């Protein structure tokens, strides 16, 4: 339960059931994102 | 060193002395050596006890009592209520080892010991907190007002170093101020370092408002409030609205730039709760046999019945009613299709002054889960469902209401009359499809309400008319009438043997009652009413068919004849069910024909009271054999 | 370099302990829950779930040293699915259809879908035919002019009360695939007809909520249909 | 080493709050004022412990002035820095410190000007002597404070700016100064508090009879010795209003009150008596609200029209527009263990009706607005003056159709007291001399056989004492509950309104009223037959036209 959540279940995969209030609208975050130097040019890649 | 040497201090203040290595370690061995042998002369070391249950029911909490500790070493007790904080550090490091010394494999699984000072002897109220009690053991009663959630402190943190990467050793975060770390030891560098959250370990923290009781409060001045900190096992432990009694350290909450409003060097203070003591519907296997050794008598219902508000004179009937509804019968679902209510909702209609206010606060101090709502009220939880947003909070919280938040249990409505519109609406779909349906602020979804309800309702005018029926007495319509099962009218008729005993019984509870001087017991009867709702679980069977068929015949015809409002299947419906819990009164699997009998009975004075009575003279004469 | 990026969604959702089970004097508690990719728009808001996840941290800017927990949605699971147009599912299993084909061929089929509803219910065969051509329905049109005929049929039953009507109403309500059982005045806070608000977050103009366009391509059971 | 704390007393003249002016500011003075508002007890940094560091010693023994210091001279000669300091609180020194909301006294108010408050600072031995509600008088000094709302205030307002002469400076590059604005408001740091009356002029017997010297304590006894001591005080009740026998013993016995007793489940029976005046218009209904007002200490008066729901119960006010909010005390909290007195609850809304019958049911205000939930005390009795529906009191109604009031309201009134106009000829003289005399001749028209001072005295001495039933008292009680009940059946509709056990309880309550009038601890069944008689002389009867 919701209420019973203790701090021994920190970074721990837990079960818990509910009831949901609000969706928030979709945010974007990059997977691949590609950068480039704002003078030296140099292009490199992230990958999160 | 010695307790006579402890005595006598060298450092400037208590804390700097008792900060030292030599008398710290003095410290952790005289309370080791208080921990290990101290006896109350009765060849038993209660502590050892207090150490071997704790080991066996995997607790990290040890209470000591403090007139022990005071008896035993009472330096010990005035450093430990001068200067509580290092004091209880080195006496967890103590507990720590003396219950490594028995369970060699705690250390693995817990790590922490906290010690709960308990009997502490001064007691001050939060009105006299002053600055003399700063850094100190304080005890103070109080009503818990509000809560937060539990939210995780760190406590032994590690980081990490953005250079390398590498993970630091945990360090140990007190209570008081945030930690940080400037060295690495991998790279030799002093720049960012992060705290993750995946190997740090955490502990439980609430905030709690308490609040002075009203009782203690002197006449024209507020009460006084506080913050209290509970710590990791502390969580969780006292309820909104209930008197609790907490010790611990009264110390000074640390704020940036301090009160730019007042001008002045002002500081908020806290309490960081030691313990917890408060100033429960589990039933062991001798309760059990208990409610059934006090099931198989005879006359157990009517003990029942005697035992329902005891504070309440002569009203028999309705007592018998609210018995019911707090037993009740089962909710059925033939086939998964066809589903039948399974509580009573009882309707107390009554002329001002017949103490059904007393009888619905009885309920709720009685029942599992009583939910109480008023109409015309507005400091009391809504009958209906909404979604609100906290001006403050920013959130949003959808609230189920009195009806819904009373679901397994029983919904307590005062003035039941004079409710608006929306409330009606609620009240009623709660009674038909026993669930809220709601649409609001994107929320579209259902909550489950199956609640009995108990209603308490003044006739129109302020007095019933007996010449008069029901419906048009009071500004209830029919669909909302027609929901209840039992419908109790009481009416204050003037008597004069019985407005003797009345005033007899008022006059002997308003003497009993000056400062200056066969029911059964409630805490038992708690528990067996809980124990009989969640256990019983009746069944009727088929040869009784053959009776109540024949008397809903009988009474179909007899009503049709006096010309009232028609009895309906509902009727019948309701008869079976008070026959049902009737079998919950006795711990009984199956409903038997006396079951049935008393149903029949006690549904027949429900009906023929809520009659005209030019209607009532020929119904009582007609239904003689089933009032009996 | 945004054209060469790539990108996914992520969503976060509230969820509050069930309503049913809360202490009386108290503020039911909730929990932050962050989902990405095919986790997102799962869910509707309402909706009763069991959320597997990562119960962890985060520090937002009250205890000098406090973290505010969230729950790194990895699972859902939703308990029942509400049933909407959108929600309604078109496509049949091939044995579905041999069994939907082999129950037409019955000449009695008549008798036992009139015999299926509400067998709990003694009498009114009539009304109970009238349920199943309720249930039914007929052929909508679009005509070559514009206007359009209706197919849906509407039954009233009116009588003395504790007769089995409310019953009747539950149960079609139960039986239809989209179905939203009110009462004239609607419901506790769930309104009848359309509602038109403004939207919480925004303040724009929003169909917040009605019986009527819950179940398009439904039933309303309306009881007490005179107080309106 | 002690703090101590000069507390000087008894100035030759005591000023406004609008008299004090910025000539005075940091000189000896002694205002007065009505406590509003009070703030919890909180410690204030008074000599401040600080480390520096770079040299991790640290310094006690700092001396603080108003607003946070810290000290320059850093003694240790480790370092050279002296702005960068961290401050201990641990072993730092602290100093009570309380901050108390005063308002202007009504009288003192001019002529078409608001009230305006001030805050005034109780430190040390002085904290938590002054509460909500009552007049004080504080002795301190004038001090001023920092203020920051008189940014856009219109005039000059004084700068500080950094005096650069002195200082050599190059032009070697890579030009910044600090200035502060210097805008203040008047504030009041008082060293002694008193409590003067809230009148225009503890519960144990013993330790308020140890207050009284002997003088006073021989009046005290002398005059509970006499015989007629009960006509005595009823006639001291309200001198100016002629007549009305009834109501002077009801506003007589609701100062007296009855004990409050708590049952052993846990309900508490209400020891406060209510009254409420009904009648036709010019009855001096509102003349016995004023006169209780003035006389009763811990009374307030109150407007039905003029009054809210937050402003008679408590209210939630936010100050400065600040994440702060707190509570003020309404007109039932500052009348606690008192009476509140309120004119026109006829023309008092539905709103506030509820929010007063909830206190007057539960004895307590709950708050659960915005951050703040609390529970508060409102042990309050209630007199009220009410006027019927249309103005004139219709005969051939019950009380319950005269009153728009509604039956929560109703059912906790112990006593309705009718006021009927009837024109006589002797009765209208002596009423028409009575105001003229009083009118003519000031305050020599008035002459009761107790002054206000020797009656609050008694009030206070009567209120130590529980009275007890004794055995036969209880079968009294009984028998005259009985007999009432058979007035009301042989009277039918008649009767104005029915006698239940509420009224029952309101007897009892009565009669403990009535032997705290006398000075007893046992109640005897005279006392019983008096409340008895007062209660049914309250209700009359209703006529009905000849068919
Ligand atoms: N039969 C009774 N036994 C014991 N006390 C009673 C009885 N009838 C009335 N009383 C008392 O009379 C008072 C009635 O108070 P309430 O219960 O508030 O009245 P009520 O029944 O709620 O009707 P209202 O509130 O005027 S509509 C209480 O002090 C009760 O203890
Ligand atoms: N013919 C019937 N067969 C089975 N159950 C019946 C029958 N008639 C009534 N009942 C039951 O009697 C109870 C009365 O409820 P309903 O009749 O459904 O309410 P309703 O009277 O139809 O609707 P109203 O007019 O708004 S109260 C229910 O438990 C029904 O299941
Ligand atoms: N019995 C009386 N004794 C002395 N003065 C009286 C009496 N009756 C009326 N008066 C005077 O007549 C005026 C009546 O004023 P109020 O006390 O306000 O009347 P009221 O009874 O309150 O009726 P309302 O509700 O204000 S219209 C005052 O100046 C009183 O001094
Ligand atoms: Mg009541
Ligand atoms: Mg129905
Ligand atoms: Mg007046
Ligand atoms: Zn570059
Ligand atoms: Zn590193
Ligand atoms: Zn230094």
């Amino acid at each position: 339960p919701l209420r019973d959540l203790d701090s021994e279940h920190v970074s721990k995969i837990v079960r818990l059931s509910g009831i949901i209030i609000s969706t928030s609208v979709l945010s974007s975050r990059a997977t691949y994102l590609s950068i480039m130097c704002r003078n030296c040019r140099h292009t490199t890649s992230i990958t999160i | 060193l010695t307790l006579e040497s402890l005595s006598n201090v060298k450092a400037n203040s208590y804390s700097e002395w008792i900060t030292q290595p030599n008398v710290s370690r003095t410290i952790a061995r005289e309370l080791k050596s208080f921990l290990l042998e101290y006896t109350d002369e009765t060849g038993r070391s209660v502590y050892g006890a207090r150490i071997r249950t704790l080991g066996e029911m995997n607790s990290e909490s040890l209470e000591v009592n403090y007139r022990h500790l005071a008896e035993s070493k009472a330096i010990l007790a005035l450093f430990l209520a001068k200067c509580p904080e290092e004091m209880l550090k080195i006496f967890d490091l103590v507990a720590m080892e003396a219950t490594e010394l028995h369970y060699p494999d705690y250390a693995r699984i817990h790590s922490e010991i906290h010690v709960r000072i308990s009997d502490f002897p001064t007691i001050y109220s939060l009105r006299e907190l002053r600055e003399s009690n700063l850094s100190s053991l304080v005890r103070v009663t109080g009503v818990v007002t509000r809560r937060t959630g539990v939210f995780p402190q760190l406590k032994y943190v590690k980081f990490n170093c953005l250079k390398c990467g590498s993970i630091l050793g945990p360090f140990f975060q007190d209570s008081n101020e945030e930690i940080r770390i400037s060295f690495c030891t991998n790279c030799k560098s002093k720049g960012p370092f992060r705290v993750n959250g995946e190997k740090t370990v955490y502990r439980n923290y609430q905030r709690v408002t308490l609040q002075e009781a009203p009782g203690t409060v002197p006449p024209g001045r507020l009460p006084r409030h506080r913050e209290v900190i509970l710590l990791a096992d502390l969580v969780d432990v006292s309820k909104p609205g209930e008197e609790v009694e907490v010790t611990g350290i009264y110390k000074n909450n640390y704020d940036g730039n301090l009160n730019a409003k007042n001008g002045f060097p002002v500081f908020a203070t806290i309490i960081e709760a030691n313990s917890i003591k408060r100033r429960v519907f589990s039933w062991t296997e001798e309760e059990e046999r208990e409610f059934r050794k006090i099931s198989r008598d005879r006359g157990i219902i009517d003990k029942i019945i005697s035992s329902m508000a005891p504070s309440i004179y002569g009203h028999r009937d309705i007592k018998t009613a609210v018995a019911c509804s707090l037993f009740g019968g089962v909710p059925k679902n033939v086939n998964g299709k066809h589903s039948i209510r399974g509580d009573i909702n009882v309707l107390l209609l009554g002329d001002p002054g017949t103490a059904k206010s007393q009888i619905l606060k009885y309920v709720e101090k009685t029942a599992h889960r009583a939910v109480f709502a008023t109409g015309q009220g507005a400091s009391a939880v809504g009958l209906t469902a909404s979604v609100r947003k906290d001006p403050i909070t920013k959130e949003w919280t959808l609230e189920g209401g009195a009806l819904v938040l009373a679901d397994k249990g029983v919904c307590l409505i005062d003035e039941f009359d004079k409710m608006n519109d929306q409330d009606r609406t609620s009240i009623h779909e709660a009674m038909e499809q026993q669930s809220i349906s709601i649409s609001k602020a994107g929320i579209v979804t259902t909550l489950q309400a199956r609640c009995s309800i108990i209603a308490a309702a003044n006739p129109n005018g302020g007095r019933y008319n007996s010449t008069l029926p029901l419906a048009q007495n009071v500004s209830l319509t029919e669909p909302i009438l027609s929901r209840f099962d039992i419908l109790c009218v009481v009416r204050d008729l003037v008597d004069e043997e019985a407005d003797e005993r009345l005033a007899t019984f008022v006059v002997d509870s308003h003497v009993r009652s000056h400062p200056e001087n066969s029911p059964i017991p409630q805490e038992l009867l708690m528990k067996y009413i809980h124990y009989a709702r969640t256990k019983i679980y009746p069944k009727l069977h088929q040869m009784d068919m053959d009776k109540v068929s024949r008397v809903y015949a009988d009474l179909r015809r007899e009503s049709i004849s006096t010309g009232s409002f028609p009895i309906t299947v509902r009727h019948l419906e309701s008869i079976l069910r008070i026959a049902e819990s009737f079998a919950k009164m006795r711990l009984s699997e199956f409903v038997s024909s006396y079951d049935l009998d008393r149903a029949i009975k006690v549904v027949v004075d429900s009906f023929v009271d809520a009659q005209k009575v030019s209607v009532r003279r020929q119904l009582r004469r007609s239904f003689a054999i089933y009032t009996l | 370099i945004h054209e060469s990026s790539k990108f996914i969604d992520q969503q976060f959702l509230k969820l509050q302990e069930i309503p049913e089970l809360v202490p009386v004097g108290e503020m039911p508690r909730n929990l932050t829950m962050t989902c990405d990719r095919y986790l997102t728009n799962k869910v509707i808001p309402g909706t009763r779930v069991t959320i597997v996840g990562i119960y962890s941290i985060y520090n937002s800017k009250s205890g000098v040293a406090i973290r505010t927990p969230y729950i790194k949605i990895l699972g859902i699971q939703s308990d029942v699915e509400t049933s909407s147009i959108w929600n309604s599912v078109t496509m049949f299993t091939e044995e579905e259809e041999e069994e939907f084909l082999q129950l037409s061929r019955n000449p009695k089929l008549y008798e036992i879908l009139t015999n299926s509803i509400a067998p709990s219910i003694f009498g009114n065969e009539d009304i109970k035919k009238a349920i199943v051509c309720l249930l039914m329905g007929g052929s909508k049109k679009i005509l070559p002019d514009g206007m359009r005929l209706r197919g849906d049929i509407n039954v009233l039953l009116l009588g003395d009360p504790g007769t089995a009507k409310s019953q009747l109403l539950k149960f079609v309500e139960k039986v239809s695939p989209i179905a939203v059982y009110t009462s004239g005045k609607g419901s506790s806070a769930a309104g009848l007809t359309a509602s038109v608000q403004r939207d919480p977050m925004t303040r724009e103009f929003y169909l917040e909520g009605g019986a009527m366009v819950l179940a398009d391509g439904g039933v309303v059971c309306i009881d007490e249909f005179d107080k309106m | 080493e002690r703090v101590f704390q000069i507390s000087f007393f008894n100035l030759p003249t005591v000023h406004r709050i609008r008299d004090i002016r910025s000539e005075k500011i940091g000189s000896l003075l002694s205002i007065s004022g009505t406590v509003t508002r009070t703030s919890e007890v909180r410690p204030e940094l008074y000599k401040a412990s600080f480390t520096c560091d770079m040299c991790r010693a640290i310094v006690d023994n700092v001396e603080q002035s108003f607003k946070y210091t810290e000290p320059t001279f850093c003694p240790n000669p480790s370092c050279e820095n002296r702005a960068f300091w961290t401050l201990n609180v641990t072993r730092s020194r602290f100093l009570d410190w309380q901050k108390v909301r005063i308002q202007e006294n009504a009288n003192e108010i001019p002529t078409g000007s608001m009230p305006r408050t001030l805050d005034v600072i109780l430190r040390g031995d002085s904290v938590e002597r002054a509460k909500p509600g009552d007049r004080c008088k504080f002795t301190g000094v004038e001090i001023v404070v920092p203020d920051v709302t008189q940014l856009g205030l219109p005039g000059v307002k004084p700068s500080s700016t950094l005096d650069t002469r002195g200082i050599s400076k190059t032009t070697e590059g890579l030009r910044s100064l600090g200035v502060r604005d210097l805008t203040y408001k008047i504030s009041f740091l008082a060293c002694h508090v008193i409590s003067i009356g809230s009148n225009i002029g503890e519960r144990d017997q013993e330790v308020f009879l140890n207050s009284l010297s002997s003088d006073e304590i021989n009046e005290l006894k002398e005059m509970v010795k006499d015989e007629h001591i009960y006509d005595k005080l009823v006639r001291s009740i309200a001198p100016a209003v002629f007549g009305h026998e009834a109501v002077k013993k009801g506003i007589l016995l609701q100062m007296l009150g009855g004990v409050h007793k708590s049952t052993v489940e846990g309900i508490k029976l209400r020891g406060d008596i209510n009254i409420c005046v009904v009648g036709d218009p010019s009855t001096s209904k509102s003349q016995f609200l004023k006169y209780v007002v003035g006389f009763a200490p811990r009374s307030v008066y109150t407007s039905g029209k003029a009054s809210s729901a937050a402003g008679l119960t408590a209210a939630v006010v936010r100050d400065e527009e600040g994440g702060d909010y707190t509570i003020e005390a309404g007109a039932l909290m500052l009348a606690d263990n008192g009476i509140c007195c309120i004119d026109e609850f006829d023309k008092m809304d539905i709103s506030d009706q509820v929010a007063i019958h909830e206190a007057m049911e539960q004895q307590t205000i709950s708050i659960a607005k915005a951050g703040i939930h609390a529970t508060l005390n409102a042990r309050t009795s209630i007199l009220a003056a009410a006027n019927p529906v249309g103005g004139r009191y219709n005969r051939k109604l019950s009380l319950r159709g005269n009153l728009n009031m509604t039956a929560p309201i109703m059912s906790r009134f112990d006593l309705f007291f009718v006021i009927l106009d009837d024109c006589n000829e002797k009765i209208d003289t002596e009423l028409a001399s009575h105001i003229v005399d009083l009118h003519m001749k000031r305050d020599e028209a008035i002459e009761p056989p107790f002054s206000a001072e020797q009656l609050r005295r008694y009030i206070k001495y009567a209120r130590t004492f529980k009275p007890i039933l004794t055995k036969e008292a209880r079968s009294y009680l009984v028998e005259k509950y009985k007999e009432l009940r058979k007035d009301d059946a042989q009277g039918f509709s008649r009767s104005s309104y029915r006698i239940t056990v509420r009224q029952l309880e309101s007897m009892i309550r009565l009669s403990e009223a009535i032997a705290r009038a006398n000075c007893v601890d046992e109640i005897t069944p005279s006392f019983i037959a008096e409340a008895y008689d007062l209660l049914r002389q309250s209700i009359i009867r209703v006529d009905v036209d000849d068919v």
